[PDB]
């Protein structure tokens, strides 16, 4: 991996956005609204679905 | 003869200048015995030069 | 006092615990050595000449190598039929195409994907997983009956007017999906497939019926195998090259030693009736009190 | 190189991704994917065997060194 | 624990028909996951001989050396190849303890007396006690034999680990 | 002893030759 | 009141004129005590001269060059204000590792593990500080994987210093063996190092730090292959004469950063040169596979946590503008992956960021490679890098990076509940 | 606006002007003999057993010398 | 008198670092 790390960016195609990243760009008060997509992922305060 | 192996590993692998040689340098003359019993890595000049570096570094310590 | 073997077995205790590895150095399981076993009192001899270890390593090499020599046979068959037709391949899979498009680069990407797939072959792949139903118990009479039902004559009006009523338009296909935008290869893939009735080509969907949508992606390539061992290798644009997978240069007992499909016997919680809906698993678990 | 089609005249499309598949690749995209696919790509064992022969000779020199006492 | 004694006595009583030798094992988190060990249905072993095929066939020659020849009708021989492949496996006993434990303190919590040379207190999350058999053809035994551990879950899938006979008895046969 | 050591080393090298 | 040392810390890690010699001096040491003792007067002058010509403070980039500076340079070598700065820094670290655990409720072990190792994961041994130098003393419930398999067999590691050990240098680039320093790290120092590389540095850099590795085997043999070192006594005609003696790469580095009026340039080069034999290896990334504790292993027993950590490496804050051709960056974590530094070092990273300019963010959105993008198996997920992006550079931000690491176990629940937290 | 072609069983993709078929045949015959990906596993286990028995020779030469 | 075998004990792990 230590030599494949300049070889990883030999592509020029991005990775899609992870879900746990997508649960952090909502403010405190819109997160309960339907504009959030990831509400079917939040199921339990001890786990990530 | 050990002279051909000594001059080979010094002039081709280690690449020393001629002013420093095996008589004026005791640490090189000691470690030539350990280099000559190793036959591979004579493409790898950098590791042998670094071994000479660490031997002359450990030699000139007050401890 | 005719004292039992159990008490002297326990009070004799265990000599020492010795761990051991497997040959591939993957698992590491531990072995006990009780002193009161009858292993001691048989006075066994033991020796290992090196020629027997060499033959054992060769036989184990064959047992590991049967899958990869099958994959190499598949690659050789691909290149053989690709030389054999002369480079002109048809479209066997339904996909709308454009005329003004660069197609030499698709050939380059196809060669690239072929080399990548050969780099990442494994025993968990298309041809092995499609081979496991073929090695089963009732496969012989099933294939014989399907052959006889296929090779039946045109029915007279007697069996249509008084006989019993007559009668699998979809297939269970197995797939290896390779992809070169990320150099990501996907090995164990299942695909439901049938014919498009408007044309003569194939339609590939999921078990849910997704209408599997990688064929339009210009960078992927797929290998398809059928339960009758028909072969397909589909580059984007729906064009594909077909063959049969040839295993005739391989032994029989090696194929049954390696990945012969399993048959189960009856345990607790299992129907003595054959084929009903069973209840749940036995499931001896540590979350509950074990009762 | 370029394909050879059965139907002579082209047909327009109106379908969805959920309907039948179609190759619609813009040219710079396929060019860049070809660049990304192009750029992403023993006798030392005999050397070890021959050096082990030299170790065998060193070892038989040690055997000839040890028995003389 | 309790299966090891029983299998020891069983291989003792069955020794003259097949000269199998007991092989008391423990498996832990290095081998299989706890989800796999909670639904582990049964185990399977096979004493493959030194140079060749297995124990469950004829010693010299069979009808399984032939090619498969790529036919639809009798794709691999027919049903007789299935019978030969089912006959060569034997079912070992099986006992799984799906709670965390320490082996030596478990055996001292049972009636046994472990006298190990130094405290190799092994810790684990789940202990399944298995007990294979390994063959000696005559009363001697070659080290070039191998074993095939087969672990079966009720879905039909399995896993296979293999290891030789030499590493198993590298010290313990040399201790007798 | 010494001959035993020399013989066990040369025989173990002869069996080292049957890995490669 | 620890505001002045933290202000100096913030202005010395965001300063883009870090002494790039002090980057490479860490991979010469790895925190080895005898390695550090021979560089004593060298780092003494390199503290006081560099501070008095430039107000930023040195050696904030490496953890081991802080604790060893605070303990081995306490003999009055430095003026006492710099010693008080370093002592305030390690006192901040001791303070926040007091605050991480619960001192009023931690007594007695529980199921072969300490009580404090369940309440906060900062005290848990399974968590690793991402720039690790030694091996931890506790290696019971963890597996350390270099290429394929865990090296829980303890026989693929050994190393010796000053014994002309050539084949480990010949196999320096290799990966299946690694060569430890034969000194386990104690759990107190493990906790402190975990704090320094998980709380203090990322909150005071605002996710702008980065990790690089020095391809140092080729770097020494064109830095110290001058005959002024190879022929050395057991001159000074002009300063340019000594420049031609030691070569140009050294006098680009050590022109001012260690040049005292008393000891000249060549003597300082020999002073640095006298500890090459603690060379270490090339930088390799290391996978730490850790199942959870039995407090948390009640749920999800098949879960195996991934933890990608860095060995023999250097956590930098600036681009090394002189070592550009013997260095390689390693973004691996959501911390310590700053694409400005990686684009200034690498080339294809710079092409990747000038193609996709939206990835220039620092809040963990920068795509790690596929070995490192396992977001759902790390111990530090996206809200940590999200919070440490907009964090203030105050000590309460460090403490709220610390106490955001209480575990969710039932033991953790009853422990933080019984203190009415 | 979009123009395409409906698929058929009689539309044929030709060979790529035999300038890429020849490098396909080159890649065919440069890998007929090489890494079979079969004895790589044998290579790994032989290297590991060789390391094991060589370290055993180290233990034997360290203890039997006394 | 017994370092003469420690020499080969050194060289075998030398070639273990070399060859592997």
């Amino acid at each position: 991996a230590a030599r494949r790390i300049p070889h990883f960016y030999r592509v020029r195609r991005e990775v899609p956005r992870t879900v746990n990243e997508m649960k952090q760009d909502f403010v405190v008060t819109d997160f309960y609204k339907v504009g959030n997509i990831t509400l079917y992922t939040e199921l339990h305060p001890f786990f990530d679905f | 003869k050990r002279d051909e192996k000594h001059r080979h590993v010094v002039n081709v692998v280690l690449e020393l200048p001629t002013e420093i040689s095996e008589a004026t340098h005791p640490v090189l003359a000691t470690m030539l015995s350990k280099y000559t019993r190793m036959s591979s890595l004579f493409n790898d000049k950098c590791a042998f030069k670094l071994d000479l570096l660490r031997m002359v570094a450990v030699s000139r310590t007050r401890r | 006092d005719e004292v039992a073997r159990t008490d002297e077995w326990k009070g004799a205790g265990v000599s020492r615990l010795r761990e051991v590895w497997d040959v591939q150095h993957r698992v590491r399981l531990r072995v006990l050595w009780y002193v009161n076993s009858f292993w001691r009192s048989r006075e066994l001899s033991y020796d290992d000449h090196e020629v027997e270890l060499y033959r054992a390593l060769d036989a184990y090499r064959a047992r590991i190598a049967v899958e990869y020599v099958l994959i190499r046979a598949v690659r050789d068959e691909i290149y053989a039929v690709l030389r054999r037709d002369g480079g002109a391949l048809p479209q066997r899979f339904a996909c709308h195409v454009s005329r003004n498009m660069s197609w030499r680069v698709v050939w380059e990407l196809c060669r690239h994907a072929l080399a990548l797939w050969m780099d990442w072959a494994d025993v968990r792949s298309c041809i092995i997983k499609a081979l496991t139903p073929r090695l089963s118990r009732g496969a012989a009479a099933a294939a014989q009956r399907a052959r006889r039902q296929r090779e039946r004559s045109a029915p007279k009006p007697q069996e249509l007017l008084f006989g019993p009523r007559n009668e699998p338009a979809e297939q269970t296909w197995y797939a290896d999906v390779v992809r070169c935008v990320r150099a990501q290869v996907d090995l164990g893939v299942e695909v439901r497939a049938a014919r498009c009735p408007r044309t003569g080509l194939w339609i590939v969907r999921d078990r849910r019926g997704r209408l599997r949508r990688w064929l339009s992606q210009p960078e992927v390539c797929v290998l398809y195998v059928t339960p009758d061992l028909d072969f397909y290798w589909v580059l984007p644009g729906g064009f594909a090259v077909s063959s049969r997978v040839t295993l005739h240069g391989l032994a029989q007992r090696a194929l049954r030693d390696r990945f012969q499909n399993f048959e189960a016997v009856l345990a607790r919680g299992m129907h003595v009736e054959a084929g009903r809906q069973e209840p749940e698993t036995p499931r001896v678990s540590g979350r509950r009190l074990p009762f | 190189s370029l394909l050879h089609t059965f139907w002579r005249l082209p047909v327009a499309v109106f379908f969805e991704p959920h309907e039948e598949n179609v190759l619609r690749c813009p040219e710079r995209v396929l060019r860049r994917l070809l660049e990304d696919a192009a750029v992403t790509m023993d006798r030392v064992r005999k050397r070890y065997l021959r050096q082990e022969l030299r170790d065998l000779g060193h070892r038989v020199q040690t055997y000839c060194e040890d028995l003389e006492g | 624990m309790e299966t090891h004694l029983y299998s020891d006595l069983a291989f003792e009583a069955r020794f003259a028909d097949d000269e199998q030798l007991p092989l008391h094992l423990v498996l832990d988190q290095e081998v299989l996951s706890n989800e796999e060990a909670e639904t582990l249905r049964y185990v399977y072993y096979r004493n493959v001989d030194s140079a060749g095929r297995s124990t469950g066939r004829a010693p010299g020659g069979d009808e399984d050396d032939a090619p498969a020849s790529d036919d639809a009708e009798d794709a691999v021989g027919g049903d007789r190849a299935f019978d030969r492949e089912r006959r060569t496996w034997q079912r070992a006993c099986f006992r799984v303890l799906p709670r965390p434990l320490e082996l030596l303190d478990y055996l001292r919590q049972s009636g046994l007396t472990v006298t190990l040379e130094k405290e190799q207190r092994v810790r684990m999350f789940y202990a399944v006690f298995t007990t294979l058999g390994l063959r000696c053809p005559d009363n001697r035994l070659s080290g070039a034999q191998t074993l095939h551990l087969r672990l079966v879950w009720p879905d039909g899938s399995y896993r296979d680990w293999e290891f030789l006979a030499r590493d198993l008895l590298r010290e313990e046969m040399e201790a007798n | 002893l010494r001959q035993l050591a020399q013989s066990v080393q040369d025989t173990i090298q002869h069996m080292r030759f049957l890995y490669l | 009141d620890y505001e002045e040392t933290l202000r100096l810390f913030k202005t010395t890690v965001t300063s883009p004129n870090y002494p790039e010699l002090c980057y490479l001096v860490d991979v010469l040491v790895h925190g080895n005590v005898d390695a550090f003792l021979l560089i004593r007067t060298f780092v003494a002058r390199c503290i006081v001269n560099m501070f008095h010509t430039r107000q930023l403070l040195v050696f904030a980039h490496s953890y081991a060059l802080v604790t060893l500076i605070a303990e081995h340079l306490a003999d009055g070598a430095l003026p006492p204000q710099l010693l008080f700065h370093y002592r305030n820094l390690v006192a901040v670290l001791r303070l926040v590792t007091r605050i991480s655990a619960l001192p009023g409720l931690n007594n007695g072990q529980l199921a072969e593990e300490p009580l404090s190792a369940y309440v906060n994961a900062l005290h848990d041994h399974r968590l690793w500080p991402p720039f690790v130098t030694h091996l931890p003393r506790n290696m019971e419930g963890v597996q350390v994987v270099a290429d394929r398999q865990p090296l829980n067999p303890a026989n693929i590691e050994a190393r010796h210093h000053g014994v002309s050990d050539v084949p480990r240098l010949g196999a320096m680039d290799a990966d299946e063996p690694l060569f430890v320093d034969d000194y386990r790290a104690t759990d107190d120092e493990w906790t402190l190092q975990k704090v320094f590389y998980l709380c203090l540095m990322p909150a005071m850099t605002n996710n702008r730090a980065c990790g690089l590795g020095l391809n140092l085997k080729t770097l020494l043999v064109d830095l110290f292959y001058r005959p002024a070192f190879l022929l050395m006594p057991a001159p000074e005609d002009s300063i340019a004469a000594q420049r031609q003696a030691v070569g140009e790469m050294l006098t680009e580095l050590v022109e001012d950063v260690a040049t005292d009026a008393h000891t000249p340039l060549l003597q300082a080069c020999r002073e640095l040169f006298l500890a090459v034999q603690f060379v270490g290896e090339h930088v390799k990334v290391l996978e730490v596979r850790a199942p959870l504790d039995h407090a948390q292993r009640q749920g999800l027993p098949d879960f195996i946590s991934r933890q990608h950590v860095l060995y023999n490496g250097c956590c930098v804050v600036t681009a090394p503008k002189t070592l550009i051709e013997y260095s390689l960056p390693v973004p691996f974590h959501r911390f310590y992956s700053n694409p400005t530094i990686c684009a200034a070092l690498s080339d294809d990273i710079k092409r990747y960021v000038t193609e996709f300019p939206h990835y220039h963010r620092h809040d963990g959105g920068f795509p790690l490679p596929t070995a490192f993008a396992h977001e759902y198996h790390n111990w530090l997920r996206s809200p940590f890098s999200r919070y440490s992006a907009t964090c203030p550079n105050v000590l309460h931000s460090v403490m709220t990076l610390a106490a955001m690491l209480y575990k969710i176990s039932p033991v953790s629940l009853v422990l933080q509940t019984k203190a009415h937290i």
